[PDB]
């Protein structure tokens, strides 16, 4: 599998996040960032072609 | 005897997030389909508010 987990939803609108809760209610929060990937962007340089 | 929170959670919020499109539909093209048949029916609609 790769990407199957993604696919079971709609792919327009796409993030990746995660979150835990104490019983007082705060909320700590991580969203990784993104890295650059190399495919995309020759991908992107052949259509300028 | 166990604890069920997490996994009652989690099913709810998949029913909660599910991708589907009856309710476009019922919207958007239902209403347009049924207006379009309405005035060929042998038995013309008899509605109350």
């Amino acid at each position: 599998m790769l990407l199957e987990p993604l696919l079971s939803g709609d792919p327009r609108m796409t993030q990746l996040a995660i979150q835990y809760q104490q019983y007082n209610g705060r909320t700590f929060n991580i969203i990784p960032e993104m890295p650059g990937s190399v495919i995309a962007d020759c991908v992107q340089l052949t259509a300028e072609v | 005897t166990q604890s069920l929170v997490s996994s009652m959670r989690g099913t709810l919020d998949k029913l909660k997030l599910i991708k589907s499109m009856t309710p476009m539909y019922l919207q958007q093209l239902a209403p347009v389909e049924l207006a379009v048949i309405a005035p060929m029916l042998p038995f013309p609609p008899f509605q109350v508010p």
